[PDB]
């Protein structure tokens, strides 16, 4: 069967830069390909059919080129709303198969992230756990660091984290840090605190709360 | 203008059929410029082309999946069919029902349904809220120990957008999932969980 | 010798397929003065007006069509007939109007081994689109530069057999073929042979 290779895998650039990434199919498929945006949560949107066809409905930034083997998808202006992975498609014989697929993210200026801290609710503590959360809202660039802290004693291994896709307006990420406690373990402590260190930070920020106030 | 929507369980035991079926509206399915495809999406296979058919009856399926591939069309209620036997862990996916058009083009999907082939038995979520221990403030809600994917959160019933945050599910030791939403405000704040697998509603105000 | 109209003209008119009651108008016709089309009503039959569907052997009367003037849409065929020897003789398809004003022949999901029109020699307008056809061969041999009379005609030759699959069942052109192609394994199937 035919194979879709696309390149590069990923990729991050600035507002207003002109992307181009590839597809090469391991036969000749004449111009029998197209380009499918997927944003994040979505299913992929047709953009580009025939290799070289501007979808209607889509905006004119978009743009394909290729015939036999080699094609190339152009973005003349990268905006933030074209956060999304990238595919190609052929239809030359059966079976069609799409290409891996190329992330597409935005590079913007740095942004430090806000940091909000949620005690464990009553109702939960009495099913016997305990779940403290901690919030890094709107940051850039994606790579933080989350550290947990009971009564200055460092927590590790029972923490599990989550990170929102890059946002397609402001370009920022958002992460949740979920520490879980049995309902003994977390009577047993006082303090709960949530260190974050991000690039945006001059020193890392922390969030706490007492048990009980 | 046409819009296609899937319909089906998100959860299937090993070895079982899978079901599913695509509704189009605003047009019919008896038409001779469209094939009508699903297609399935997974992390270690990617977007995957499983089979379409045509108002003639003729099918053509991936041979990755013929074997166990069925695919049926009811002109009568504008709808056609899929249908995958023996599954395992690796049909596990996101399924997506497709207009192909015969120029060349999946030119309109389905928003996309995920099922999840699994032995284990399907668990409501529990809802704890997110609320500070006493400028910018948070709120949120958890969703706690449910199984399987998905669960939908909205805030307001869809009337607060701005300033929320859904994030991505994580699979505990357990094996049951969890996810938070949280919203950022400077009024009644209510978080929306829908757990379709389990038939789970719950509106939780956040104070 | 004489003429007769294509689906939608003439003694087809209000009709939408090529069915098994207006085929026997067919008979001792040489030339289709518009478009013919072929449904999946054709051979899956009509609960409707309850026309029984066509027999495959009576595919045989259009093999004395050789000239058609609209365009040629072809979206079902008989599981027994393996080619398009029902228009064995056809030679010329000028796609005066075309398939929403593109196509001038369109072969759409069928299970033919070949398309069998050894003698197609002009194809004056329109794009050519085949798609859908698990068994079809010999269709990426064709050289279709030499049927188009109009530059810009495109070919579609899309979701059909592999190249391996109908090389690993020997289903090529012959070796005294030329390098334009053939619509069969036969000799006589060949497009153009020194």
């Amino acid at each position: 069967d035919i194979q879709m290779t696309q390149s590069p895998s990923s990729l991050s650039a600035s507002v207003g830069d002109r992307v181009t990434i590839t597809c090469q199919a391991s036969q000749d498929i004449s111009n029998y390909l197209n380009w499918y945006q997927q944003k994040p949560g979505k299913a992929p949107k047709l953009l580009i059919y025939d290799a070289s066809n501007l979808e209607t409905g889509v905006p004119s930034r978009f743009s394909g080129s290729g015939s036999g083997t080699d094609f190339t998808f152009t973005i003349s202006s990268l905006q933030p709303e074209d956060i999304a992975t990238y595919f190609c498609q052929h239809f030359d014989h059966l079976p069609l198969a799409f290409g891996g697929g190329t992330k597409v993210e935005i590079k913007r200026t740095v942004a430090a992230p806000s940091v909000f801290i949620f005690p464990p609710s009553d109702e939960q503590l009495k099913s016997g756990t305990a779940s403290v959360v901690c919030l890094l809202n709107n940051f850039y660039p994606r790579e933080a660091k989350v550290q947990w802290k009971v009564d200055n004693a460092l927590q590790s291994g029972n923490s599990q984290e989550s990170v929102t896709e890059q946002d397609s307006k402001d370009s920022t990420y958002s992460l949740s840090s979920t520490l879980t406690l049995s309902k003994a373990d977390y009577e047993k402590h006082k303090v709960y605190a949530c260190e974050v260190t991000h690039q945006g930070l001059s020193s890392p920020v922390t969030k706490s709360f007492n048990r009980g106030e | 203008q046409v819009q296609l929507q899937e319909s089906g369980p998100g959860l299937v035991k090993p070895s079982e059929t899978l079901s599913l079926t695509c509704t189009v509206s605003g047009g019919s399915v008896s038409s001779g410029d469209y094939y009508w495809t699903w297609i399935r999406q997974s992390p270690g296979k990617g977007l995957e082309w499983i089979g379409h058919i045509y108002y003639s009856g003729n099918t053509n399926y991936n041979p990755s999946l013929k074997s166990r591939l069925t695919i049926s069309i009811d002109t009568s209620k504008t709808q056609f069919s899929l249908k995958l036997s023996s599954v395992t862990a690796a049909d596990t996916a996101i399924y997506y029902c497709v207009r192909d058009r015969v120029t060349g083009a999946f030119d309109i999907w389905g928003q996309g349904t995920m099922v999840t082939v699994s032995s284990a038995s399907t668990k409501g979520p529990s809802v704890f809220p997110l609320a500070p221990c006493s400028s910018t403030a948070a709120l949120g809600c958890l969703v706690k120990d449910y199984f399987p994917e998905p669960v939908t959160v909205s805030w307001n019933s869809g009337a607060l957008t701005s300033g929320v945050h859904t994030f991505p599910a994580v699979l505990q030791s357990s094996g049951l999932y969890s996810l938070s939403s949280v919203v950022t405000v400077p009024q009644t704040y209510t978080c929306n969980v829908d757990h379709k697998p389990s038939n789970t509603k719950v509106d939780k105000t956040v104070e | 010798k004489k003429v007769c109209n294509g689906i939608g003209i003439g003694e087809f008119k209000d009709s939408l397929s090529i069915d098994a009651t207006n085929i026997k108008h067919f008979k001792n016709c040489t030339s289709i003065s518009g478009d013919l089309h072929i449904l999946p009503v054709a051979f899956r039959g009509d609960s409707f007006t309850h026309t029984p569907p066509l027999d495959p052997q009576e595919l045989d009367i259009l093999k004395t069509v050789k000239e058609i003037t609209g365009f040629l849409l072809i979206q079902a065929w008989p599981e027994n007939r393996t080619d398009l020897h029902a228009f064995e003789n056809l030679e010329i398809i000028r796609g005066r109007t075309k398939q929403h004003g593109q196509f001038s022949l369109a072969v759409v999901s069928l299970d033919i081994t070949s398309l069998g029109l050894r003698s197609l020699k002009e194809i004056s307008d329109g794009d050519v689109i085949i798609s859908g056809n698990k068994n079809l061969c010999y269709a990426n041999t064709i050289n279709w530069k030499k049927l188009f009379g109009t530059s810009g005609q495109k070919t579609k030759i899309i979701r059909n057999r592999g190249e391996n699959s109908c090389k690993a069942t020997g289903q090529v052109c012959h070796a005294l073929c030329s390098p334009e192609g053939c619509w069969g394994p036969e000799p006589r199937d060949c497009v153009s042979h020194h």
